[PDB]
């Protein structure tokens, strides 16, 4: 019974600003491609096998922060190091196009 | 009054009107040419009254306009010297500037203009040249690369006239560059000044500087040497030096040089020879007719070179 | 009236012919003065 | 089986699409520009419209000569920045004709830049070019063309976020007498993309009233189309291991659904509170999900 | 043919209230507070699905102040075949 | 019972890059900004199933469509090192 029971703390909610949370690390990840595939072919997979991805080659790649899609970029090579070039923040319409 | 002036010019005659136009400004000449042929009005009384009124007032300004620039030029020449008269006349001419920048381009130094218009399109260069003074344009093309020179000359030969809009555009482009800046580069000190500076220092430094100049460029050294001793200090030469130099001076060349010389110089130079020789020289000078200054200048230059060589050798003096 | 008009026209055509001769001598004496006076007349016309 | 290693920055994106509406706008603009050039140069030019090229931007940049006048233009209300490229040859011909030249001598270009007078001549030409282009576009889609900046090098424009972006290039060839020159009009595909369905099919002799009546009737026809609406009560995350041992009689705990999402083929359309009405699973609609 | 390789992969399970098929007309005039039915009688077990694929059937049950799905059965393919057929 | 989970669909992804960033950095990114990736060129791309890493493999393109060759399947020994 050490912990004190908190309740009724739903005072209000309003966005303050985006600098209170600024220096918080984000997990950025660029995605090469997607493919919907069942377990059928999944175990059929051996070493050296090739899995085709739904994404057409040369299309803009997807950029996610903490696993949430935010933007579409393009992959570039700078000094032998892989790099993405941000092209456009995705729209809610393409977000749902992605969902379906 | 312009219509009356046009009518008077038409009634005067072709030669008088042409002379007046040659003594008239461009805008005034154009207006007079246009109005006279355009609509001409003759009045039995009004024209006569206007002519009488105009004639009644031409008393004081007529004498001034008869001789204004010539008198100023003569005064400048007689006041200080030919070198200073040229600078004074240049300043007086530059006092009246030009509005359109194209004409202002011919008051600029040739190299500045050549650098300014080198990168322009060859046709634009050609258009600038026929609007520019001929002397300046020749210097500009001289500074221009031979390929560009030939191309621009060919464009000049077959010019076909500019659109008024393009000409106005070029005019305002040049105006925007050269209107708020002064292009009157004052040139003080050429070779006359260098010779005067040299003549007043020590002999060892004199020979050192003249040989240095000769090493740099022989033509400049010779021009400095000629400006060093003009054909006017011969009156200060010693009688013995004059007699010594007379032994190497041709009689015809000496007479040609002394034909335009000052009477005092001739009298001083006639005291070194014999009485018969002096009388013969005087008779030859009296009988000699006027001649072009080109040959007299060459004869005087030869005599001065001989005198300078004698002095450098060490067989002449001054005083 | 016709005779008086003819006499006036003859005087005008005689004195103007004399005036034309007079303007030629003056312009030969001073050609630039006439151009300057003409330019001054145009300037004053403005 | 064709299988080759993935190499970045390779031209692998090919988007070929015939653009009939641009194919006719080009000729309309060419006719307008020809008379404008006749009005200006006091000569008779002939403009041949080349094939429209759909190419990556760095191909267009590398094919261009140096130096060349580039004219950044704004085709509002289309977001982006197009480019009008005047060749050195064309500006040389125009300057030669304007400034007392019958084009007798051959045109010589050796990397020479453009002076202020040449820039003003090019501005005068580009005014007519932009007026003609706007008038040509006016027939299909009314656009206003604004000239914002002129440059001489290629690296100053960068109207494409990346050099691999796709742009639409139309080269025209203008011949005056024996002299010839060319000039291009390049539009980034981003500007054209909202108007692709308009620029793809050849124009038809119709009216704006007829067009709006068309989609209006189509909209009304669409309304009588049955959909499949799916309501999601809960979404519980289980591992594969739980699924195989999962057998009838088990209880999988779920949280409170405050609202129930209703989606058509994935896309959510409604959120509504669950309920039972007339022995049927019912939903009390609370909010249509507007974008 | 590995088994421990995918023995741990997570899957997401969804449960439905019910099907219904309704046109654009009624969808656009749906307002706040409007009630729409479903194709299932109140009482049948709901369908559990993974990646849009049928996996189970079960209904919601109230134990204390907590909720969960009480799975009724596991659909064999034969039943899945008649699901598609009818 | 294996037959039941031998047919189910699942979502497969392959990730090409991984970077850690603050928000000053994320906001600073504009249009055309290039973001460097911790991953060196040629290293095996992670392959994830519903966000769960199971394998590593190189990037290869087949018939103009993106693909990946399964170089190896990671044993849970490397998972400790993945964090």
């Amino acid at each position: 019974a050490v912990f004190q029971q908190l309740g009724g703390g739903d005072v209000s909610g309003a966005m303050q600003d985006i600098d209170l949370i600024m220096d918080i690390p984000v997990k950025l990840t660029v995605e090469l491609g997607r493919t919907r595939m069942t377990i059928k072919e999944l175990l059929r997979l051996t070493q050296g096998s090739v899995v085709a991805l739904d994404g057409l080659a040369g299309e803009p790649l997807d950029i996610l922060i903490n696993g949430y899609l935010i933007a579409q970029g393009e992959v570039v090579v700078v000094a032998d190091k892989y790099g993405v070039r941000i092209t456009d923040i995705i729209t809610p319409s393409e977000r749902m196009r992605r969902l379906s | 009054g312009t219509d009356k002036s046009v009518i008077l010019l038409m009634t005067i005659g072709e030669d008088r009107a042409a002379e007046v136009f040659k003594h008239l400004s461009t805008r005034e000449v154009q207006a007079l040419s246009t109005a006279m042929a355009n609509v001409r009005q003759i009045s039995n009384k009004q024209l006569t009254d206007v002519l009488s009124e105009f004639e009644q007032e031409a008393e004081q300004f007529a004498a001034l306009n008869i001789n204004a620039n010539e008198y100023l030029r003569s005064v400048l020449v007689k006041a200080l010297g030919e070198e200073r008269a040229s600078s004074l006349l240049e300043d007086i001419l530059e006092t009246r500037d030009t509005t359109s920048g194209i004409e202002t381009l011919n008051f600029m130094e040739p190299q500045s203009a050549a650098d300014l218009i080198r990168d322009e399109h060859p046709q634009i260069i050609a258009t600038i040249l026929v609007h520019l003074k001929r002397s300046q344009a020749a210097d500009i093309l001289a500074l221009f690369d031979e390929r560009l020179r030939h191309d621009v000359m060919l464009r000049i030969a077959t010019f076909g006239g500019v659109q008024p809009a393009a000409l106005a555009e070029l005019t305002e482009v040049l105006n925007g560059l050269l209107d708020g800046q002064n292009l009157k580069r004052s040139k003080m000190g050429g070779v006359r000044t260098a010779a005067e500076i040299i003549n007043l220092m020590k002999t060892q430094q004199e020979e050192a500087v003249i040989t240095a100049v000769r090493e740099f460029d022989g033509e400049l050294a010779q021009k400095i040497i000629d400006e060093m001793f003009l054909f006017e200090n011969l009156v200060d030469v010693d009688d013995r030096s004059i007699q010594r130099l007379l032994q190497e001076v041709d009689s015809e060349s000496l007479l040609i040089a002394l034909k335009g010389a000052e009477p005092p110089l001739r009298e001083k130079f006639l005291r070194n020879m014999s009485q018969r020789a002096a009388d013969i020289l005087r008779d030859d000078l009296a009988n000699r007719g006027p001649v072009r200054l080109s040959q007299v200048e060459n004869e005087q230059k030869a005599i001065l070179l001989i005198v300078r060589r004698l002095a450098e050798t060490g067989e002449m003096v001054i005083g | 009236k016709d005779e008086q008009l003819q006499q006036r026209r003859a005087n005008q055509r005689l004195g103007a012919e004399v005036m034309s001769q007079r303007i030629r001598e003056m312009s030969d004496n001073d050609p630039r003065v006439v151009a300057l006076v003409i330019r001054q007349w145009m300037s004053n016309d403005h | 089986s064709d299988i080759r290693p993935y190499d970045p920055n390779t031209q692998r994106r090919v988007v070929r699409e015939r653009l009939q509406a641009l194919e006719i706008i080009n000729e309309r603009f060419a006719r307008q520009f020809r008379m404008g050039l006749f009005n200006l140069l006091r000569r008779s030019p002939d403009i041949t419209v080349g094939a429209i090229r759909i190419q990556p931007y760095h191909e267009f940049a590398r094919n261009l000569p140096v130096p060349t006048n580039l004219n950044l233009i704004h085709l509002k209300p289309l977001r982006g920045t197009g480019l009008v490229v005047f060749s050195p040859s064309l500006v040389f011909i125009a300057v030669d004709n304007l400034f007392g030249g019958d084009g007798r001598f051959p045109t010589k270009v050796e990397g020479r830049e453009f002076t202020h007078t040449e820039q003003r001549v090019i501005n005068r030409m580009l005014k007519l070019a932009l007026e003609g282009y706007s008038d040509a576009w006016k027939a299909i889609n009314p656009l206003e063309v604004e000239y914002v900046r002129s440059e001489m090098q290629v690296k100053f424009t960068n109207i494409t976020t990346s050099p691999n972006d796709i742009v639409v290039n139309t080269p025209f060839h203008v011949e005056i007498g024996n002299l010839t020159g060319e000039f291009n009009i390049c539009l980034p595909f981003s500007m054209i993309e909202p108007l692709r369905e308009l620029l793809v099919n050849p124009p038809l002799e119709n009216s704006r009233h007829e067009d709006q009546n068309w989609r209006d009737n189509l909209v009304r026809q669409v309304q009588h189309s049955e959909l499949e609406l799916v309501a999601n009560f809960a979404d519980i995350p289980l591992r594969l291991s739980q699924i195989l041992k999962l057998k009838p009689g088990d209880v999988l705990p779920i949280e409170k659904p405050d609202r129930i999402i209703a989606h058509v083929d994935g896309v959510p359309v409604l959120t509504s509170q669950y309920g039972t009405v007339n022995g049927q699973y019912a939903l009390r609609v609370e909010h249509l999900i507007n974008p």
